[PDB]
């Protein structure tokens, strides 16, 4: 046995091409859409909840996760891969963050660290890249609100809001005609909802939209009192009757 | 064909061709036999010289005071097996104060050659052996192929036009068996078998390799004048 | 500690007080010592309280996983796994322990695993700083296939002794039948066991 | 022998309203040889400031250490580290060599740059952080310091007023110290500016 | 195309080609079988007479597991040696931790988990062997055969080799006619039968016989070669019913 | 080994080093270097355990050298003595720690002013007007601190450094059998023959 | 075995060349346009973002300019994930030599650890080259201001103008056309804006689409300062030399 | 072509072996089934001796992973008992560390993260098996969590899987849409049992005998399967209404 | 040190006194020694403070990273096994004694740790110099199905008998209250029986009293523009 494939590859075509790279971002490009909007006073990240089968509970299922209490993450493209991503990302903040500084990391510095292992998956011997879009939405005391998006290649950027996957062409051009520096978070979610039904033919509603926030911080969701500096997550997850009723608004 | 580039690589009728091409260069070395009675065995090797001025290569050798091999094929392949050999033999001696029985060595040395036959980047050996030994349970012949097959026999022969001396053999079987008590007849028969294999040449002073072991007999190797009585 | 099992006509029955020390303070009064390694494999534990409990955890560990392969171990074979530790790590452990099981080929067994790691196959064994002062008691009055009841005032009445005249032993008498019936745990409290 | 008590030295910080103050002496010795008396104990990494007592080449290794640390942290960060934040670091940095530690006492000052907060803390050889809300004490001479500052110390004192709260504390304690002293230096800490004052005192 | 080139590879049917390659070298090899009795196990083996030259007796092919396991092969010997390598070793180590000898489910599994590893990776030729193993343990005699693949079942009666098909068919029958079961020495009797029934495929060369067995009654749990009177009296039995 | 001296002056740096080398119970030589050129305007002389002493010294010469090839470019005084502490705060948790005491005097050329570094074993830096290990600060220090001026000459300097030398034959019971001294300045290393 | 899957990444041509070395160089030539410009006061770092997006948040993005410390910074062209993996590196590597000689180290050495980093890739381990090209732009008391370059063959070379990525041979013709010795930080400025707006694939050259940077001795006296410009700062150096 | 072969991305952006290990999984024929009841959860699978010779009682593909987590598997045998004891050791070592029984949900996850890898990793193949664990869990209640050589997975109501399994899903979804519950609202498991053969059997249009079944039951703190002669009883109440 | 832990009717309570020391000298006042390892999983740790400290953080943040893994909520058992295995390696080098408490889906939990890897389970325990004082109280007053605030009065009262008789302890009581279905509250300074009185005297000095020899602004400010 032993793993004999310690070469590359992900090598350079004769026109300057990283093969395996563009071919993961064509798989990202067959997945279903997700995307993400930043306003004034909060952040917004959704996507669809594309059920492969009725009999399959969805709701076990998640496309949104939370990294750390604020920062979350969406993909579009390989699910498994992003799973795994998402173990090591929630450990990295850990490991290379926390348990030295005692808080958890920036937005932007999380960020970096998701982009490095993606990077390191396209130059290490005997691996294929990864095959998935992330969108990185939270915020921090000193950078404030931001919203990221990391490709297979391991380049990140961040946006005002953007989309990938499936529809996000035309879902871009949606969020250039409506976005604004004056947006408060509700009128984000309003944006949000629109733009994605574009993208969703079936069923449109709270059980097959997946869809949280990065917003005020929710002394409700932090399981303890008696600390005046811990005042809870801003990350928020919406709930299936949240949803609706931000449907009727519509 | 497209199926022998390595040794981890079964082709669809179930062969493994580099361990098949490995057995070839056992069939272009030189004649060797092999042949016991119940006291004692012996081995004959013809030697090969490159040229006139040359030596001739030596075939047999000495494992322990009761066991030896002799060789055709890659000779540096012979140097490491019958290394492993005397290790093993020299193991029983030291560990357990017992001299390695010739059906365990054989065993031992099936195993060696099995795992160069199923791993990637390695290869299989390049030789053939012929094991002849006394140990608790009398005389032994063994005839080792590089494939992991270990054989024990009454008599056998192995190189180039082996089959002359092994055909021989089959025929004196019920002869050469009962020669016991009597080295030099064993022997004679012996060179008689391996002369079943030559062409064009003869057997000289400096050609002849003759090995014997047995009830109260070391293996030891007759090499020069020692071996012009049996011309 | 003072701890016993002993084999009897339906199985076998495990025993001990419940003080834990650390000098002369009373560290835990109320500790239970019988420890479960599989449904019907239980331990009785003395020496270092960590070290009991690192191998009581492993061990069960081990027994969970074979199980999961090949069905219910025997008493033997959960005393082997103990030995193992034992014996393997005895520079680094204090640890006497005796395992007690009751199976339906070989109904109830009991084998003693003292500080070098040996194992040793006992119709009965005691153990723990308490069982020196009952050797006299338990060797006179232990008598093969006994009843239930009788099992039960054998341990109740040695282990009365152990608490009396070992200072590190005390507090309540737990107790751990294992029959073919199932896992019963029993509890007797002072004013029960000092007037025997 | 004792590794924490070969070179000898002092540190001490304090609270104010708005403003916080961090000193130490400027001796290094070789037990009882007075080697050198430019020794300084404290530090800076953009506006927080350490100061580190014990085993001097701990002393410099650490500085050499979290100044090689802090300007990482702020290349990725894009921003200078804060005092509650390097607190941390120098917990972590510290217990990561929990069998084999750095002998040494360190004393973190600063305030914090957003929400104006006076901020000091202190640690033991192996990363136990003390966060006092009036003063915290380290070195040869720590017992002196923690008489002087109980009885010297109260809360909101102006930065001129701290200052001589501050020097009178260590001035007193090292002068009861055989292996303290040798000049003394004494940081003054307001929001966006720092003064630096070297005080007068007895040199043996 | 390609697919069969390289092992762990999957077609796109869904197979291992280098694995079922092994399988033709299996197919090869002289014939083996074994028989599940009423309180054990017994194996049989073709030995093909290749020479005059060849010592009787004295080239054993059967091999023995702990004190309680026999195994027998048919394809590549060497890769067969190898496996029972490892079976003495996954023995020994059952053994030493849990003290009671292993299982034979338990010992099936732990061959099996050993030969589908060689199907993984494609630095790793998968075993050119079919394994007929078994013996008594606990709960009674079991019989298991073990594919190249890494598949094992227990089975009633078992056969692999040249000579498979016709040995496969006299189980058969032996099953079908004796469904409160075969004693053990009925069961030897009729392995030397099934053998020398099975040899037609093999008959260019003459060939001997080997034999063994695990019986509660008749060998006490442990592994032995039928040797002697009784290997006589077998073969004797299988002359007569080729004639 | 014993006794080593160092004073930085106005325009450069003086080194004085004793010469005895003693295994036990005899005086095996008398003539003894106790220093390593590490650049051209870079001297460290060295005292502690037998072997660790020249092993060390030259160990870090060795890389000094290296570093001097490498980059066509002499290191700073302050640079070779932070490299220098570098590698004995390294050795001080070692399995078996480099038991060696320096002192390091250089001639910046940068700076156009002499530089004096102590570093002890533990790998504890401090630049000096004038420094010692061992006992030979014991004896010295009173001396300097009462007549050293930062505007003294190389002959005052070196007179000054008689006068130590003096106090350290009166007062110390060993004999170290005199010193060799070593002088560091804009124009390199020299050795003064007669002292 | 696992040999039938190996591109042998650190071989030679028939010629005599790397091949996966000229590839990484023939994608980098499709990478945004960044110049390096040194005067005798300052350096000045100039770069094009590649085809951006008028929802890109562009005053907290970063993909051409990083700073390695106080001293030394540089622009990238190719790959920014394979770049931000080398910066980390020299970023330690910087500090390391400051722990080591208390001092900060001189801009070639860390040029060459990094691009010997390059060099390995290309000879063992048969992993990809980085896929990066650097400008670095520093400050020493040895040598003063300096401009490096360095590719995916681990090859470096020091420069008083230089270009990398797209349109090379355009920008380096202009560059060598209008660049004079005595030439101040200013001059230096808009000589890189305007061989940027020469040489551009896009239609006009805005703020939006640039990232800028100089090192100045501009800093109270004896002492160095690096400026990244801020995106309204890039607006108005851009009317300042008439752009826009 | 070498990107058949190795899991590395084809020009489409998909991975051909793991398409083909979801090939091997039918090679063995075989359907399974499963439901959730009110206390309970039930796996029902096809059984297949072909050969006489073989032993019947040694032929199956469900497994007891812990006591309280069964595993049913479609694919290869060798395949299917490789996962089966890293099931099983993984299980048991989730115990020792964390203090708990691992939570099916949980070990389903852990199996899908070590077939992510082998979809990553270009030397070591997928495993050409489809997962299903089913356990009452001491949380979520009845459970059914599916794991395939893609490294997906998720909970289910009631799934199928085999060469058949879209004639047994599309049966189940109609009862739960006349039902409008997520689970057989039946007290006892042999119910819960009955109505999983008896829903397999119109699916399939095929009748069982007792040897042509294979049956698990989980309940609370414990996973078993059945005896031939406890099918027997089962088919007996079937036929009887 | 004093620390204790008491069951109650619908879960558990901690409570720590304030006063951490070097030797015989105090080195914080009001020192803080119950620790969150999760949101409704509480410890308070005695021993060597930076070990009590570093454990519970990083089986804290393994705990959450679990929690995260497996989408439950931490249980207490699981902060145990990882804490005892975790000190029975390291031998008890690492000295840390806690006594860990909680509440979570199975229930309410009360157990204590040794720096050895050995673990008890309990009603009412005590850890720490003062925890024979505290033992005493506890001893004397515990019942069964004790109320809230009955719980939380027997806790204060354990760690008052460590702060007045035990030399090791002083200053303050910090409380934490885990209640089933309910948010964890963490009551810092529950009680503070012991301020100092006002001093008989001002020392704050005339300014211009220490003597300065130098003065110097420093320059805390990056390199400047222009
Ligand atoms: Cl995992
Ligand atoms: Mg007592
Ligand atoms: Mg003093
Ligand atoms: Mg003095
Ligand atoms: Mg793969």
């Amino acid at each position: 046995m032993t793993d004999r494939y310690s070469f590359s590859l992900t090598t350079f075509s004769p026109s300057g091409k990283l093969g395996q790279i563009d071919y993961a971002l064509t798989a990202v490009k067959q997945g279903v859409t997700s995307l993400g909007i930043k306003a004034t006073n909060g952040v917004v990240i959704a996507t669809e909840k594309k059920s492969s089968s009725p009999l399959a509970m969805s709701e076990t299922l998640s496309k949104v996760s939370l990294l750390t209490p604020d920062i979350g993450a969406v993909y579009s493209g390989m699910g498994p891969d992003y799973r795994v991503l998402v173990d090591k990302s929630r450990k990295v903040a850990h490991t290379s963050y926390k348990r030295i500084y005692g808080e958890y990391p920036p937005t932007k510095l999380l960020v970096s660290e998701v982009a490095k292992i993606m990077q390191e998956a396209t130059q290490s011997g005997g691996v294929r890249p990864f095959g998935v879009s992330l969108l990185i939405a939270g915020h921090d005391e000193f950078n404030g609100f931001s919203l990221y998006q990391v490709d297979p290649s391991g380049s990140y950027f961040p946006w005002k809001a953007t989309a990938i996957g499936k529809g996000s062409v035309a879902a871009k051009t949606f969020l250039e005609k409506r976005w604004n520096d004056e947006l408060e978070l509700e009128d984000a979610i309003h944006i949000a909802l629109l733009t994605l039904k574009e993208s969703v033919e079936g069923e449109f509603n709270g059980d097959t939209i997946e869809l949280a926030i990065i917003g005020d911080e929710n002394p409700d969701l932090l399981g303890y009192t008696g600390i005046p500096t811990d005042k809870g997550p801003r990350f928020r997850k919406l709930t299936s009757q949240e949803i609706n009723d931000r449907l009727e608004a519509l | 064909n497209n199926y022998d580039g390595d040794t981890v690589t079964f082709s669809p009728t179930g062969r493994l061709f580099q361990v098949e091409y490995a057995l070839e260069a056992i069939k272009q070395g030189s004649v060797t036999v092999g042949l016991r009675s119940n006291t004692h065995a012996v081995l004959v090797a013809l030697k090969r010289n490159a040229d006139e001025l040359s030596s001739y290569q030596k075939k047999i050798i000495k494992c322990d005071e009761h066991m030896g091999l002799s060789l055709a094929g890659l000779a540096p392949d012979a140097r490491v097996l019958s290394n492993y050999l005397r290790q093993q033999c020299n193991y029983s001696s030291l560990v357990f104060n017992r001299k390695l029985a010739v059906e365990r060595a054989g065993h031992l040395l099936c195993d060696k050659a099995q795992k160069n036959t199923q791993s990637y980047g390695g290869r299989p050996y390049g030789v053939g052996l012929l094991i002849i030994g006394y140990d608790k349970s009398g005389a032994h012949l063994l005839e080792f192929q590089p494939s992991g097959n270990v054989t024990e026999l009454y008599g056998t022969a192995i190189g180039a036009r082996s089959q002359g001396a092994k055909t021989y053999l089959e025929r004196t079987l019920d002869t050469f068996i009962k020669i016991d008590g009597n080295p030099d007849e064993l022997i004679k028969a012996g060179v008689e078998a391996i002369s079943q294999s030559l062409r064009d040449e003869s057997l000289t002073v400096d050609n002849l390799s003759i090995a014997i072991v047995g009830k109260d007999t070391p293996f030891t190797i007759y090499d020069g004048e020692a071996v012009a009585k049996y011309i | 500690t003072s701890i016993m099992a002993v084999t009897f006509k339906d199985g076998v029955i495990l025993g001990a007080d419940s003080r834990t020390t650390t000098g002369a303070y009373i560290a835990n009064r109320v500790t239970d010592k019988l420890t479960r390694v599989h449904d019907k494999i239980w331990c009785c534990r003395s020496g270092s309280a960590a070290d009991t409990q690192a191998i009581a955890d492993i061990v069960q560990y081990h027994l969970e996983l074979y199980t999961s392969q090949y069905g219910t171990p025997s008493t033997e074979t959960a005393a082997s796994v103990f030995k193992e530790l034992c014996y393997e790590n005895k520079d680094n452990l204090t640890a006497g322990i005796i395992v007690a099981g009751y199976d339906d080929k070989n109904k109830g067994e009991v084998y003693t695993i003292p500080l070098g790691g040996s194992v040793h196959k006992l119709p009965y064994a005691i153990a723990g700083s308490g069982s020196t002062f009952i050797y006299g008691y338990c060797d006179k009055n232990f008598r093969e296939n006994m009843s239930k009841e009788e099992t039960v005032d054998f341990i109740k009445h040695s282990l009365s002794q152990a608490i009396k005249w070992d200072g590190s032993s005390g507090g309540v008498i737990r107790m751990v039948v294992l029959t073919a019936a199932g896992v019963e745990r029993l509890i007797f409290y002072p004013d029960e066991y000092e007037q025997l | 022998s004792d590794p924490s008590s070969i070179n000898g030295g002092i540190v001490v910080a304090m609270t104010g309203k708005d403003c916080v103050a961090i000193a130490c002496d400027l001796r290094l010795g070789s037990q009882s040889l007075g080697v050198s008396n430019k020794f300084e104990k404290i530090f800076h990494y953009g506006h927080v400031f350490l100061g580190i007592t014990g085993l001097a080449t701990d002393v410099t290794t650490l500085n050499e250490m979290f100044r090689y640390k802090t300007n990482l942290y702020k290349l990725k960060e894009e921003r200078a580290i804060e005092p509650e934040t390097f607190t941390q670091l120098v917990s972590s940095s510290l217990y990561e060599r929990r069998f084999g530690p750095y002998f040494v006492g360190p004393v973190v000052a600063g305030i914090n740059s957003k929400s104006g907060k006076p901020f000091i803390a202190g640690f033991d050889l192996i990363g136990c952080i003390d966060e006092a809300k009036d003063f915290i004490v380290s070195g040869t001479a720590s017992d002196q310091l923690f008489g002087m500052c109980e009885s010297l110390y109260e809360p909101n004192l102006e930065p001129e007023d701290l200052f001589e709260t501050i020097s009178q504390a260590l001035l007193n304690a090292a002068d009861r110290d055989a292996l303290s002293g040798w000049g003394a230096v004494v940081y003054i800490i307001k929001k966006d500016e720092v003064v630096k004052r070297y005080l007068k005192m007895r040199q043996d | 195309t390609g697919y069969d080139l390289s092992n762990s590879v999957f077609s796109p049917d869904g197979r291992n080609f280098q694995v079922e390659y092994a399988v033709k070298a299996v197919e090869n090899g002289t014939t083996s079988i074994g028989i599940k009795c009423n309180d054990g196990v017994v194996f049989a083996v073709e030995k093909l007479i290749t020479s005059k030259l060849l010592v009787p007796q004295k080239n054993v092919k059967i091999q023995v597991v702990d004190r309680h396991i026999g195994c027998v092969y048919s394809g590549l010997i060497p890769d067969g040696r190898h496996l029972v390598n490892r079976g003495r070793e996954e023995a020994a180590s059952f053994k030493k931790l849990y003290k009671t000898p292993i299982p034979i489910p338990a010992f099936a599994d732990r061959l099996g988990q050993y030969v589908q590893a060689h199907t993984l990776y494609n630095s790793v030729r998968p075993f050119g062997v079919s394994t007929i193993f078994g013996g008594v343990d606990k709960n009674g005699a079991h019989l298991y055969m073990l594919e190249p693949s890494g598949s094992y079942w227990g089975y009633k009666g078992a056969a692999t080799g040249k000579g498979r098909q016709s040995a496969k068919a006299e189980l058969e029958k032996l099953v079908d006619h004796h469904p409160e079961g075969l004693s053990a020495r009925e069961a030897v009797k009729q392995a030397a039968k099934i053998i020398y029934l099975a040899h037609e495929d093999n008959k260019e060369k003459d060939f001997e016989l080997e034999i063994s067995w695990c019986s509660l009654s008749e060998t006490n749990g442990l592994h032995k070669f039928v040797k002697g009177d009784l290997l006589q009296e077998a073969i004797d039995f299988a002359q007569k019913e080729i004639n | 080994m014993d006794i080593i001296l160092g004073i930085r002056v106005q325009d450069s740096v003086i080194l004085a080093s004793s010469k005895a080398v003693t295994r036990g119970i005899s005086v095996l030589k008398d003539s003894d270097d106790k220093t390593r050129q590490l650049s051209p305007h870079t001297l460290m002389s060295f005292a502690g355990e037998a072997g660790d002493t020249v092993q060390f010294a030259e160990y870090i010469q060795a890389n000094i050298q290296l570093y001097s090839i490498r980059e066509d470019y002499e290191l700073s005084p302050q640079a070779v003595s932070s490299f220098v502490r570098q590698e004995l705060a390294k050795s001080i948790r070692s399995r078996r720690p480099y038991q060696v005491n320096v002192l390091i005097g250089g001639y910046d050329k940068k700076k156009n002013k002499p530089e004096l570094y102590q570093i002890d074993y533990l790998g504890t830096k401090v630049e000096l007007p004038y420094g010692a290990h061992g006992y030979s600060g014991f004896y010295t220090f009173s001396l300097l601190d009462h007549h050293y001026r930062p505007d003294m000459t190389t002959e005052e300097g070196l007179d000054l450094l008689k006068l130590c030398v003096q106090e350290l034959e009166k007062r110390m019971p060993m004999d170290f059998k005199g010193v060799i001294v070593k002088i560091v300045d804009k124009d390199g290393i020299r050795q003064v023959d007669d002292f | 075995g696992s040999r039938r899957y190996d591109s042998r990444t650190t071989i030679f041509s028939p010629e005599g060349r790397l091949y996966q070395v000229e590839y990484a160089l023939e994608s980098i030539s499709h990478a945004g346009t960044a110049i390096g410009i040194m005067a005798s006061d300052g350096i000045v770092l100039a770069a094009e973002r590649k085809v951006t997006s008028t929802l890109l948040e562009q005053d907290t993005s970063t993909e051409k300019l990083y700073k390695l410390n106080d001293k030394i910074a540089v622009a990238v062209a190719g790959l920014t994930a394979d770049a931000e993996i080398l910066i980390n590196t020299a970023r330690i590597h910087a500090q390391n030599y400051l722990k080591t000689y208390n001092e900060d180290i001189p801009v070639e050495i860390l040029v060459r650890r990094l691009s010997d980093i390059k060099q390995g890739y290309t000879q063992h381990g048969g992993l990809r080259p980085f896929g990066v090209s650097f400008i670095y732009a520093g400050y020493d008391d040895r040598y003063g201001y300096q401009l490096y370059t360095s590719n995916p063959s681990g090859n470096y070379t020091g420069w008083k103008a230089i270009s990398v990525g797209a349109n090379t041979s355009a920008a380096q013709t202009l560059l060598q056309m209008d660049y004079k010795d005595d030439m101040k930080v200013d001059d230096a400025i808009e000589l890189a804006l305007k061989t940027l707006s020469k040489t551009t694939d896009s239609s006009a050259l805005t703020y939006d689409r640039l990232e800028f940077a100089t090192i100045r001795k501009g800093a109270n006296d004896g002492e160095v300062y690096q400026k990244i410009f801020k995106p309204q700062e890039i607006k108005d150096i851009l009317v300042k030399t008439g752009i826009t | 072509g070498y990107d058949r072969h190795i899991t590395i991305f084809s020009p489409e952006g998909r991975l051909y072996q793991v398409e083909y290990a979801f090939k091997a999984t039918n090679q063995t024929n075989i359907n399974s089934l499963a439901v959730r009841g009110k206390d309970c959860t039930v796996v029902i699978s096809q059984k297949k001796v072909p050969d006489k010779l073989l032993d019947p009682t040694t032929v199956s593909y469900i497994f007891c992973i812990s006591r309280t987590i069964g595993m049913v598997v479609n694919g290869p045998i060798p395949d299917a008992r490789n996962a089966a004891l890293r099931a099983k050791a993984e299980a048991a070592e989730f115990r020792y560390k964390y203090g708990y029984d691992m939570p099916c949900d949980v070990l389903a996850k852990r199996m899908a993260n070590l077939s992510q890898i082998y979809t990553q990793r270009a030397y070591m193949r997928p495993l050409g098996v489809i997962l299903t664990f089913v356990s009452v869990d001491e949380e979520l209640g009845p459970s059914i969590y599916k794991t395939d050589p893609a490294g997906y997975y998720v909970g289910y109501k009631a799934t199928a899987t085999g060469p058949k399994q879209q004639e047994i899903t599309t049966n189940l979804e109609n009862h739960f849409k006349k039902s409008k519950i997520d689970h057989i609202n039946e007290e006892s498991w042999e119910k819960v049992v009955e109505f999983a053969i008896t829903h397999m059997i119109d699916a399939l249009g095929t009748e069982f005998s007792k040897n042509d079944l294979e049956v698990g039951v989980a309940t609370k703190d414990k996973f078993f399967t059945l005896s031939a002669e406890n099918i027997e009883e089962r088919l007996v109440a079937i036929a009887e209404q | 040190t004093t620390i204790v832990g008491v069951k109650f009717n619908n879960g558990v309570v901690i409570a720590a006194d304030t006063r951490s020391t070097q030797g015989p000298i105090v080195a914080d006042k009001n020192c803080a020694k119950l620790h969150r390892i999760s949101p409704k999983i509480w410890c308070a740790g005695a021993g060597t403070a930076a070990d009590t400290e570093a454990v519970t953080q990083l089986i804290g943040s393994n705990i959450e990273l679990h929690s995260l893994y497996t989408s439950r909520e931490p249980r207490v058992v699981s902060a145990l096994q990882m804490l005892k295995q975790h000190l029975f390696k390291y031998q008890g080098h690492i000295g840390a004694y806690l006594i860990v408490a909680g509440v979570d889906p199975t229930g309410s939990h009360l157990f204590s740790i040794h720096a050895e890897g050995s673990t008890d389970v309990g009603y009412y325990l005590s850890l720490g110099s003062g925890s024979l004082a505290a033992m005493a109280v506890l001893e004397s007053h515990w019942k069964q199905d004790l109320t809230k605030e009955e719980a939380i009065k027997l806790a204060s009262d354990a760690i008052q008998a460590g702060i007045w008789n035990d030399l090791g302890s002083g200053s303050n009581v910090d409380v934490c209250v885990m209640e089933i279905g309910k948010d964890a509250e963490y009551l810092r300074n529950y009680l503070t029986p012991n301020v100092r009185e006002e001093k008989q005297k001002s020392y704050k000095f005339p300014r211009g009293t220490t003597a300065v020899l130098k003065e110097s602004i420093v320059n805390i400010c990056d390199i400047q523009e222009e």
